[PDB]
């Protein structure tokens, strides 16, 4: 990707944000006890760049 | 910087309002006849209020 | 008892049937028929009543609970709390209506 | 001047303190240990020493959460902002105001 | 610079529970636990940001 | 490990009336009015 911007005088940030899925399912079994499950992608935990 | 040492107060306004008690068992409304007065009218017998 | 035994309770309609109901069917179609620019709607009362089987308990249950810090550390710049969240037996929580 | 008994415009709402509810001279409504002072509803305390007020105010928990309840069925589920067709002009949420 | 300060002093954690019949909150905790009827979410802005 | 990843967090799949017990559905359908349980599942959506 390129972007050509105005320019400025002062240290500046491009902040980007790719849309992508994420989502979370919880379950409990039995009493007391709480487990999880996370998934994102197309950037996958631990595969981020 | 000279400023004076200092208490705080604060209160409420509200107008416009009845202050309302609903005679249910989970102070919901979810419907007209509240299940308390079908209650009350299955136990049929009578009380004095204060 | 059940309302429906007593009857002037149905007689002015404080429990019973609906308004679709117990009218006459050719008023009914009638007043479906020319709802556009004569409307009958609001001469009649539909009564609600509410279910009074298995909705809330009669045993002695608070609506609102407290919870004491367990444990707390500090430090130069931010702290850290710990507590013991307890939920006892036939409950559910939602924990949209939790906040410190 | 005006008057509130028949057109309905209220201003002295701010001036109580707490009511209490019997029936039958030891029957204490709503009992069952319920509220978090179950003997009586409580609408603003003079001076908290146990963290009891909400909103930046001085109204008991409580009695925001009854409120609520009676107006909207909002309060068991996280509270927010009722939508404006439930909340008319005469309501609660729209004239609740604090000061300090 | 400007000698703001902030000293926090205690923390309580509050907690609300609908006063569900026994019977049904049994119920309905026994069905919430068979694992086809997990419980699902997703973020609202749902990204990944650099 | 029955499923396939899209089809388990619900991305892509059966709506919610399809995935659960009868008696859940029941349920909700019973008590929509006071305490919801509509919000706290999925509904996956296509193109």
């Amino acid at each position: 990707m390129t972007f050509e911007v105005d320019p400025m005088d002062e240290p500046t940030l491009l902040y980007v944000l790719f849309e992508v899925f994420d989502v979370v399912r919880v379950h409990r079994p039995h009493r007391g006890v709480i487990e999880t499950v996370y998934l994102r992608t197309p950037f996958s935990a631990g595969n981020a760049t | 910087k000279t400023a004076v040492d200092s208490i705080t107060q604060k209160k409420f306004l509200c107008d416009r309002t009845l202050w309302r008690i609903p005679f249910s068992s989970n102070f919901m409304s979810m419907g007209a006849l509240t299940d308390l007065g079908q209650n009350l009218l299955y136990a049929n017998s009578a009380h004095a209020l204060d | 008892a059940t309302p429906s035994m007593m009857p002037q309770w149905s007689y002015m309609h404080i429990s019973g049937q609906d308004a679709s109901e117990y009218l006459s069917p050719g008023l009914v179609q009638f007043a479906r028929a020319t709802e556009t620019y004569f409307s009958l709607n609001n001469k009649f009362r539909n009564p609600t009543v509410a279910p009074t089987h298995d909705v809330t308990t009669d045993r002695s249950q608070r609506l609102t609970l407290r919870f004491i810090p367990v444990d707390r550390e500090d430090t130069a710049y931010s702290y850290k709390a710990r507590f013991t969240l307890a939920v006892g037996d036939n409950r559910v929580l939602d924990m949209a209506s939790t906040y410190f | 001047g005006s008057i509130p008994y028949l057109d309905g415009t209220f201003y002295l709402n701010h001036t109580f303190k707490k009511v209490a509810i019997t029936f039958d001279s030891s029957v204490s409504w709503p009992g069952n240990d319920r509220l978090l002072t179950p003997n009586e509803f409580e609408i603003k305390r003079s001076v908290d020493g146990e963290g009891y007020n909400v909103a930046q105010c001085n109204m008991t928990k409580d009695w925001f959460l009854v409120q609520m309840l009676a107006n909207y069925n909002i309060g068991y589920q996280g509270f927010y902002i009722p939508e404006s067709y439930k909340d008319r002009m005469y309501s609660f949420f729209r004239n609740f105001q604090p000061m300090s | 610079v400007d000698g703001a300060s902030i000293k926090f002093d205690s923390i309580c954690l509050y907690a609300t529970f609908f006063p569900m019949a026994h019977n049904t909150a049994s119920t309905l905790e026994a069905m919430l636990r068979n694992d086809t009827n997990d419980q699902s979410f997703n973020d609202y802005l749902s990204a990944a940001n650099m």
